[PDB]
């Protein structure tokens, strides 16, 4: 081997190379400082986080109101008990709460005769109740209890004076909230007479005995002035109407009625549902159904479902079916009236195995609103659409983006995004890719052009891009 | 024995329990899956040191899978060896630890948003730097550094654990019940449980360092294999505590989501005493790479003892006796590195290459016994347990090679590559004036500049 011996290299080293030694050392010691300088001071000029809002629990999900729990289950099991194994289902479909009821004691129009404190004997007992409420509860399905003081008779609040009705509402929150109910709904609030004030008073009390206990209010007004009009005074009161009842099948009228709904209230936190106590078919055709339920969990807003829409049931394209409280097809028996009379197609059983069918939207959708930050508190940002079309973007500070476009017309257009309408935080992409559209026949996955597509009739298209 | 056991434990345990969970869980698919992916882990490793220890106690010599591979096979394996220490495993290594140690200082700075990769890569090679120069400074004070760098490590680990032990003693195992352990949110295919297991043995490098120091022990025959049995399974088991306890500490997505599992544990769990414990994790990485260097600083020493490498890796300072040249490059190849991928990726390929090199080296074991089976080996162990490991190891391979084709692809071009190298330097006998000329030129430039000599 060759090397240089050590007493060698002493005398090598020693007349000059030790000032360079020196040099290097000072100058990979001046190096390191000024590269921690650097970096601490990209750290003090870098972005900072956003905070958090602090959701509550009517916020990360839909609800899914019950009108009669005899319909749900069908005869012979129209029990609080047999509700009890239906959880199962529920936690499926992900909501994350349940309007159940009404069950106070009712017979007929006598305001003397009718509790709220006593639950009627024939939906179950009160340790039904309780039961149930513990399950409900490990399985994380917040219960919230109806209180319309009349709803087997034509007016809900009673021909007479109200202001025993008003008493006999607080007597039963305050019972109910020690029950362990987690909120209550109060339907059609416009045969009370200023209602606003009552509205003040029970949610001053919901809101009193904690912080994560709702009042929900219906009314079948479709004009923005009366919801105004019952919001003025009130901030944190979930409100739904008949505000988007019509349809049109017009793009550009939905795009107003959103739009200008939000304007008005500025960004408060709303419900997005079509009626009080009705199901989507009752306004909708069958081929739009795949495209408004799109449209509500992406929406800012806690959607709120009726029972047995995740499936499309209709009443009026079955006979035998009151309007009002159709009956929950479970399976291909759940109808022994008219045997024959139901298919595959209108049961929960055969359309958890397909893919393609309205139940799976449902379910995956209810999972991306449910766990993704974009939707569940994401600022909405709608840009100018085509001649029919609607669009927008849910974005929220560094998480990934989302952007829905809807198609409400008949004929196929084209996408026509129009920039100079978002936030520089909020550019939309060249390439963004494709989660899931309303029809099959679209690559899932794929990422897709936001120029050149084309919109087919009746189709709404999910799609996600990250930051930019 | 006791110490002897105590020596396997430090060298097996490190910062791989602070990278690994977000890996790990990210393929499983469940928490399930996870445990039993880390238990299986814990086995294979022991069944792998088990019959590395067989090795090593037949040949007496020490240097580890270079001085085995180079006994079994002949100069060209054992140079590919070595080729691939100094190329993949160590620099890979220190600039794993040294982006996770980044990426804990600045995670409470930013606890939602990522931080610039400027920012974390500077804040990487500042760290890595100041190491390189400590460890060149002497050695007294790096090996004392090194002792309170494991007695932060080992504080880290036991507060975890006893974080733990309070939480479930509490009632919070609401995640850990089979009706959620066993949620999959995912349907985990064969690659990605053997994603899952490369992401989860990084864990355990460092076990075959053992073998390293064959040659530092009284009675190796004997308290050698009790010292096995004794370490490695107590570190699976302090690896599935705290597992667990990140388990009870969190969710699925709300582990997923977080850049570093332990501070997001610290601030969610402990309170506003939670400043103190991501200091402590940096130590841990700061002892990683403390210790990292000095296995390095010896495996050059005995690669350049046997002569394939050029003699300049190995001289010592005159008077720190330190060997600046290795450490330099080795910086050098790290800070190369890092400034190109990130931490699952490097994760991924220096796990995959450490699995080759231990099957490569197992499978020498296992040519030396069928050629020669009259030496005199102090230890026997039954064939069950190195045609397991040949077995699993070929699955492993395999399964590596179909799914993520890219990284074990390139890993193999560049340990190949060292064949042709080593052809036109060991191999290659008869150099001209002009190549020693310029090889004595180099090496006398080296000497003048580092100030270095041959130790004696
Ligand atoms: C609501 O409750 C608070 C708490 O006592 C009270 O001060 C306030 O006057 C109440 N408002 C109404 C409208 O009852
Ligand atoms: C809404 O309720 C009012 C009150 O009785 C009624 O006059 C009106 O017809 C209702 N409209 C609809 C669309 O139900
Ligand atoms: C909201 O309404 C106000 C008042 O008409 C108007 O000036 C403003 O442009 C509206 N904003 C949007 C986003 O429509
Ligand atoms: C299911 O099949 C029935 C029977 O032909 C049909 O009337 C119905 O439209 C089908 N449903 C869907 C969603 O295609």
């Amino acid at each position: 081997t060759g090397l240089s011996k050590e007493e060698l290299l002493k005398v090598a080293g020693s007349p000059g190379w030790v000032r360079t030694r020196w040099a290097l050392l000072l100058l990979f010691w001046l190096g390191w400082l000024g590269m921690l300088a650097g970096a601490v001071v990209i750290i003090v000029r870098a972005p900072r986080c956003r905070e958090l809002p602090a959701q509550k629990w009517w916020h990360t999900g839909a609800l899914y109101r019950i009108g009669d729990l005899q319909a749900f289950q069908g005869h012979g099991a129209g029990n609080l008990a047999g509700l009890k194994g239906r959880l199962d289902y529920l936690s499926s479909l992900k909501v994350k709460g349940l309007v159940l009821g009404p069950i106070h004691k009712n017979q007929k129009d006598d305001v003397a005769q009718t509790d709220l404190l006593q639950i009627d004997p024939n939906f179950g007992s009160k340790e039904d109740f309780d039961s149930l409420l513990q399950s409900a509860k490990k399985k994380s399905i917040r219960v919230i209890l109806d209180l319309t003081p009349n709803y087997r008779g034509e007016n809900s609040w009673f021909s007479t004076q109200v202001d025993t009705v008003a008493t006999k509402v607080k007597d039963a929150l305050e019972f109910w909230l020690q029950a362990g109910v987690d909120g209550f709904q109060v339907r059609d609030i416009e045969n009370l007479k200023d209602a606003s004030s009552f509205l003040a008073e029970w949610q001053n009390i919901t809101k009193g005995f904690s912080e994560d206990r709702l009042l929900i209010a219906g009314t079948n007004s479709s004009d923005l002035q009366q919801i105004l009009s019952l919001l003025e005074s009130n901030k944190d009161l979930l409100l739904t109407s008949s505000y988007l009842s019509d349809s049109g099948s017009t793009g550009e009228h939905t795009k107003s009625l959103v739009t200008q709904y939000l304007n008005a209230t500025g960004n408060r936190w709303c419900s997005w549902s079509l009626s009080q106590a009705r199901l989507l078919t009752s306004f909708l055709p069958a081929q739009l159904l795949r495209l408004y339920q799109l449209m509500l969990f992406t929406l800012p807003g806690t959607p709120v479902f009726s029972y047995g829409d995740e499936i499309g049931l209709d009443a009026a394209a079955l006979p035998g079916q009151p309007m009002e409280a159709p009956v929950m097809l479970w399976d291909e028996s759940s109808f022994p009236d008219i045997p024959g009379a139901v298919s595959a197609n209108m049961t929960v059983k055969g359309q958890s195995e397909d893919p393609g069918s309205l139940l799976s939207l449902f379910r995956r959708l209810s999972d991306q609103r449910s766990k993704e930050r974009s939707l569940l508190h994401g600022d909405f940002h709608a840009f100018s659409a085509g001649p029919g079309l609607f669009s927008y973007i849910r974005h929220w500070d560094q998480n990934e983006r989302f952007l829905v476009v809807l198609n409400f017309g008949d004929v196929g257009l084209s996408a026509g995004l129009q920039a100079s309408d978002l936030p520089a935080s909020a550019s939309l992409p060249a390439k963004a890719d494709l989660l899931l559209s309303t029809q099959p026949g679209r690559e899932e996955g794929s990422p897709l052009e936001l120029e050149r597509l084309k919109l087919e009739p009746h189709e709404g298209l999910l799609l996600r891009f990250p930051y930019a | 024995l006791l110490s002897a056991c105590t020596i396997i434990i430090g060298n097996i345990i490190g910062s791989g329990i602070f990278i690994s969970p977000k890996g790990v869980l990210e393929h499983s698919g469940s928490v399930g899956l996870a445990l039993f992916v880390w238990v299986l882990g814990g086995g294979v490793t022991a069944l792998g040191s088990l019959c590395y220890a067989e090795l090593g106690v037949a040949i007496p010599k020490s240097g580890g899978d270079y001085a085995y591979v180079t006994e079994i096979f002949g100069g060209l394996a054992g140079f590919l060896l070595l080729w691939s220490a100094v190329l993949i495993m160590y620099p890979t290594s220190l600039a794993v630890i040294s982006m996770t140690f980044s990426n804990y200082v600045l995670q409470p700075v930013f606890p939602n948003c990522i931080p610039p990769t400027t920012a974390s890569r500077v804040l990487s090679m500042a760290c890595l730097m100041l190491l390189t120069w400590v460890n060149s400074s002497s050695v007294r004070w790096a090996t004392r550094i090194q002792d309170m760098f494991t007695g932060g490590k080992l504080l880290a680990l036991s507060l975890i654990i006893g974080v733990g032990l309070l939480q479930i003693f509490q009632g919070h195992f609401e995640e850990l019940r089979p009706s959620n352990a066993f949620a999959f949110w995912m349907t985990p295919s064969v690659g990605h449980l053997a994603l899952a297991f490369l992401q989860g043995s990084f864990a355990f490098s460092g076990w075959n360092f053992l073998n390293y120091v064959t040659e530092e022990m009284v009675d190796a025959r004997k308290n050698l294999p009790r010292a096995i049995f004794i370490s490695i399974p107590l570190v699976t088991f302090v690896y599935t505590f705290t597992n667990i306890a990140y388990f009870t500490a969190m969710s699925p997505q709300e582990l997923l989501s977080s850049n570093a599992v332990a501070v997001t544990f610290g601030e969610k769990l402990l309170g506003y005493f939670s400043w103190v414990m991501p200091v402590s994790v940096a130590l841990s990485t700061f002892g990683g790479i403390n210790g990292y260097l000095f296995t390095y600083s010896r495996l050059c020493f005995s690669g350049a003892r046997e002569g394939h490498l050029p003699s300049l890796l190995a001289m010592i300072h005159v008077r720190h006796c330190t060997p600046i040249p290795a450490l330099l490059v080795c910086c050098g190849a790290t800070a190369v590195i890092m400034l190109v991928g990130d931490t699952y990726t490097l994760i991924n390929y220096v796990s995959f290459i450490n699995y080759l090199c231990y099957g490569v080296t197992i499978l020498g074991l296992l040519l030396l016994r069928w050629r020669r089976p009259a030496l005199h080996r102090p230890i026997k162990v039954n064939l069950l347990i190195p045609v397991a490991y040949l077995v699993f190891w070929a699955f492993l391979l395999v399964f590596s090679f179909i799914s993520e084709p890219m990284v074990c692809g390139v890993g193999v071009i560049i340990i190949l590559t060292g064949v042709p190298i080593f052809f036109l330097g060991v191999f290659w006998r008869s150099k001209p004036k002009c190549v020693h000329r310029l090889t004595e030129s180099m090496t006398h430039w080296g000497q003048e500049l580092c100030f270095v000599v041959y130790p004696q």
